[PDB]
């Protein structure tokens, strides 16, 4: 079965640092495109970052550029997301989502509710 | 008795083929457009809704998709043979979601030959939001952007003429990269008070068909 | 508070599915092989059919 | 017996092979039944019949003479060449209408115009080809023979319309097309900043058609029977080279036909 | 509290995994290592049925093995006679967006549906002689994907709101609803004894449903992405699925685990339709590279390739007598192979 477990959340003061990780089991990690999504209290799902199958292409949303860095380790099947210079508006639950189909450039239906390939999420509070 | 049955089948086939040719003549002369996104406005201008309007003795057909879930990776493959796809963007974080949806539509395998018309509504809201006391927070590239020399201002502030072409360039960055000559983008600036949207759609469809014909002749 | 309802439904379904009689893979494979071997002469596709008995000739 | 007929008929066979294969692929595929493919097939068929006649002009010219069988062959050649030129003009007009009436041409009225164009085209070609067989042959020889068989009035009426009064229409139509092409290219280039292909294609098409047909046109409007015969084949070979290179631009550089 | 329920769910899943692993004594390949190969099979096109206007999304055979129905997004259904390549009917439609079509076992009705969220039943053997709408079945929320006829009065439909339904045509109401899925249900297949049916959804899972009781008995997992095609073994104790990871798998019902996998390095496109043969030795799958592949069900080696379509292959079917294979694609043609 497909499964995505993530860990590393907690409570940090403003101007802090955290490292979130996700462990993937049940599929070939090197054939897929991986994402990070978040859901603020009383708001909908929002897209944060993205990564390609080889690490060449990285994109971030506007409010997180410079502060956040993404990574990918295909040998150990792990996805990291380094966070630094945190601000109070970053209190949300962070999920890890994967593209529905392999060897594809498009990425459909990731920030939607009731999406199959997504983890439980780790709570981050500032 | 077999000969009589064969004769009956031949007569039925001939009648059905005549009706089929008659239906072909009507089907192959109507242009189909899909509308997805303020949409209703542009429309006053169940599973699915349909509307029919004619301009300059040419028939058109529009479809609005409702009563379906937000997961649209499976039924979007039906609309591959439509003439154009109309995109409505509020343009006043929802812009990021619109950009990601546009990126996913543009690079899909089964929509590589379909073109997109793009409407950027609510410019009046943009005017007051800009000159009412900030888009450097959700877009930090704004500080190093200048209004293009090939711009076209309208009479009546030099800070409203900006950020319109900024959103336009953000949408055009996807279009002009990682896309072959098979399909293009046509951006327009409209408001709710506009009444010439039908003419713009007409001209854009004419351009689409002409460009396809030119590509066929290897003249472009 | 739909989380508790969804989790309880999942738990009950897993409990229902947990206790079903199962047999070894070898027996199922043997049954499949026997069925394929028994009906091997009645398949028009793997065994070529004479042109006189073919409707589409 | 001289190498002249040899090179002419080698060129004819070279026409025949490629045009045969292109009509063969077009004819058997049931999907390619669009008007543009109809005009392409018309050009291919005209070139095929021209090549067959060219080969005949040696198979039944040196092995056997019988002081006959020449009028039929020369009329057939005339009809073939006329059909080829008119097919080029038809393709140009179809392209122009397709670009101009973009939203009012899709299996609506192209069928009732394409068929009319082909029927008129081949009717005129066959009439002009069968005219020399009877009546207008210069075998009476009142000093009016022009190349071998045709007379000066036939030459004038086939030479003032086969290339002139058709090259003019083609030039005007291609000017009209080039305006549209340049406008679209300018708009695309303006988008990309945040015309080599079209110019090259127009130049090659028009220049090849011109350079393979002005020699015969201007030479036949002036030169009489008194002139040496070595100039006729020299001015005639470029037209056969045009028939060599014509089908590759239309029926081979296209993507749909080449896949089949 | 959610924590204890999550822990109990994990414990139950671990118990299920241990129970499944306790019964995997050997593999199918080791058992079938001594069976002779089927050999190369080459089958050629026999008929080409032309007359549609747009892409073809679904088609179905008939129990008489001579008549079939086709549906296109032009807005029409056509009933063909394969033997004499003559059409028998042409039914206009209200909505031009169709995804499925079905043929009744008796031969008296056809059904269609799509993005209008409505299943419509058409009557053929009518006294007047003209086809007309018999009933419109409404109640779904999303688009319809597949529909099958249990008998002349029952019908089971699968939709995009993650639900399946059983209807009574005469009354026009739902008898039972089936729930449990998380994504859209794409295909369903009925058992030869019409007592059970499987459903494939866009969550890499397939479930076995009971029609009379309306409860799910087994859940099968092991794919990697959305599954689009499902078919039953003629025995009734196995089924095969195709997904978007370029892989077909065979499951069994009495051991509750995957038995074999069909894949190849050069294949990187998805799978649209899957069907078996009469004896069950051959598996036909239609891909998105405009090709159709024939596999060996007990050996997992390719045996042939069907080529001739210039666009993607959407539908696939095998005649009950097993004498023909019909494929329809997005270029508006049907071909009958033999």
């Amino acid at each position: 079965q497909v499964q995505l477990q993530e860990s590393g959340g907690g409570l940090v003061q403003p101007g802090g640092s955290l490292r979130l990780s996700c462990a993937a089991s049940g599929f070939t990690f090197s054939n897929y495109k991986m994402n990070w999504v978040r859901q603020a209290p009383g708001k909908g799902l929002e897209w944060v970052s993205d990564i390609s199958q080889s690490g060449a292409s990285i994109s971030y949303t506007g409010s997180v550029k410079g502060r956040f860095t993404i990574s990918r380790d295909n040998a150990k099947n792990t996805l990291y997301l380094q966070m630094n210079s945190l601000k109070p508006e970053d209190t949300a639950v962070y999920y890890c989502a994967r593209c529905p189909a392999p060897f594809t450039r498009d990425c459909f239906d990731v920030t939607s509710t009731t999406y199959a390939y997504r983890g439980q999420g780790t709570q981050v509070t500032v | 008795d077999q000969r009589n049955e064969e004769k009956a089948q031949r007569e039925a086939n001939k009648k059905i083929e005549k009706q089929l040719q008659k239906d072909k003549q009507v089907y192959r002369a109507t242009h189909r457009l899909l509308l997805l996104g303020g949409k209703n406005t542009i429309v006053k201008q169940s599973g699915i809704f349909e509307t029919k309007f004619q301009v300059d003795k040419v028939n058109f057909h529009m479809f609005d998709v409702g009563a379906q879930r937000d997961e649209r990776r499976k039924w979007i493959q039906c609309f591959n043979d439509v003439t154009a796809i109309i995109f409505v963007v509020a343009s006043s974080n929802r812009l990021q979601a619109a950009l990601k949806l546009f990126d996913s539509i543009w690079n899909n395998k089964w929509l590589r030959d379909t073109s997109v018309i793009l409407f950027l509504n609510k410019q009046d809201l943009l005017a007051e939001k800009v000159l009412a006391g900030k888009i450097e927070d959700y877009f930090p590239e704004f500080a190093r952007y200048t209004t293009p020399e090939d711009a076209t201002p309208e009479p009546g502030d030099p800070r409203v003429t900006r950020a319109k072409y900024f959103i336009r360039d953000e949408f055009l960055r996807i279009s002009t990269a990682s896309g072959d000559g098979r399909h293009y983008c046509y951006p327009h600036f409209t408001c709710a008070v506009d009444t010439e949207n039908i003419r713009r759609v007409f001209n854009d469809c004419r351009d689409i068909i002409q460009r396809m014909h030119l590509r066929q002749y290897e003249l472009l | 508070t739909a989380s508790i309802a969804q989790a309880r439904k999942l738990v009950e379904q897993l409990k229902m599915e947990a206790n079903i009689d199962r047999i070894k893979v070898s027996k199922a494979a043997a049954d499949l092989m026997a069925y394929c071997e028994a009906h091997a002469k009645e398949d028009p596709l793997l065994t070529p059919v004479p042109a006189s008995e073919n409707p589409f000739r | 017996v001289n190498p002249w007929d040899i090179v002419l008929c080698t060129s004819g066979t070279l026409i025949s092979c490629e045009n045969a294969i292109v009509v063969l692929i077009i004819f058997h595929n049931p999907s390619l039944r669009a008007p543009m493919f109809l005009l392409i097939g018309s050009l291919a068929l005209a070139d095929l019949l021209a090549g067959i006649g060219l080969i005949t002009n040696f198979v039944f010219a040196y092995l056997l003479q019988s002081e006959a069988t020449k009028l039929v062959t020369i009329g057939l050649i005339v009809a073939s060449f006329s059909a080829s030129v008119c097919s080029l003009l038809a393709i140009t007009v179809d392209r122009y209408l397709s670009l101009y009436y973009a939203l009012t041409y899709h299996s609506e009225r192209t069928v009732t115009f394409t068929y009319v164009m082909l029927v008129m085209l081949w009717g005129t070609s066959i009439c002009l080809g069968l005219l020399p067989v009877m009546g207008w042959n210069c075998l009476r020889d009142e000093s009016t023979c022009s190349v071998v068989r045709p007379l000066t009035k036939n030459n004038a009426a086939i030479l003032s319309v086969s290339f002139l009064f058709m090259f003019a229409l083609m030039l005007q139509l291609y000017i009209q097309i080039c305006k549209i092409v340049m406008r679209h290219a300018h708009q695309i280039a303006l988008q990309h900043h945040f015309t080599r292909k079209g110019v090259s294609t127009l130049a090659i098409i028009l220049g090849t058609f011109a350079a393979c047909w002005m020699p015969f046109t201007l030479y036949s409007l002036i030169a009489d029977y008194t002139y040496p015969s070595i100039y006729t084949y020299a001015t005639l070979l470029p037209a056969t080279y045009n028939s060599i290179i014509n089908p590759v631009i239309y029926a081979f550089r296209n993507q749909e036909i080449q896949k089949a | 509290e959610l924590d204890q329920l999550r822990q109990e769910a994990e414990q139950l899943k671990n118990q299920i995994r241990d129970a499944r692993k306790a019964c995997a004594d050997a593999t199918l390949s080791q058992i079938t290592n001594n069976i002779d190969p089927v050999g190369r099979i080459q089958m050629r096109t026999r008929r080409t049925l032309r007359g549609h206007l747009a892409k073809i999304y679904a088609m179905h055979w008939g129990t008489d093995s001579r008549l079939l129905v086709s549906a296109s997004q032009d807005g029409k259904l056509i009933i063909w006679d394969s033997y004499t390549t003559n059409k028998v009917h042409a039914i206009p439609l209200r909505s031009s967006w169709v995804m499925t079509c079905a043929y009744a076992p008796s031969g008296n009705y056809v059904a269609c549906g799509g993005l209008d969220n409505i299943c419509s039943i058409y009557n053929l053997k009518t006294r007047e002689g003209n086809v007309r709408v018999s009933r419109e079945l409404a109640g779904h929320t999303g688009y319809l994907s597949c529909c099958r006829f249990l008998d002349d009065n029952q019908i089971v439909t699968s939709s995009g709101d993650t639900t399946c339904a059983l209807w009574d045509i005469e009354t026009g109401q739902q008898t039972t609803t089936f729930t449990g899925h998380t994504g859209d249900v794409m295909s369903l297949s009925l058992a030869p004894d019409t007592r059970l049916f499987v459903s494939g959804a866009c969550d890499a899972s397939a479930k076995l449903w009971d029609v009379r009781e309306g409860m799910c008995r087994q859940t099968f997992t092991g794919h990697e992405s959305d599954i689009n095609a499902i078919c039953f073994f003629p025995n009734g104790n196995a089924f095969a699925t195709g997904s978007d990871d370029a892989t077909c798998r065979l499951f069994d019902l009495r051991a509750d685990q995957e038995l074999m996998t069909y894949s190849h390095d050069n294949i990187i496109c998805g799978i649209t339709s899957v069907s078996f043969s009469k004896s069950g030795r051959l598996l036909l799958a239609g891909y998105d590279d405009f090709n159709c592949n024939v596999w060996d069900a007990l050996k997992a080696d390719r045996a042939g390739v069907l080529a001739g379509h210039d666009n993607r292959v959407s539908c696939l079917g095998v005649t009950d007598d097993g004498m023909a294979v019909a494929t329809g694609s997005w270029d508006s043609f049907l071909k009958i192979w033999n």
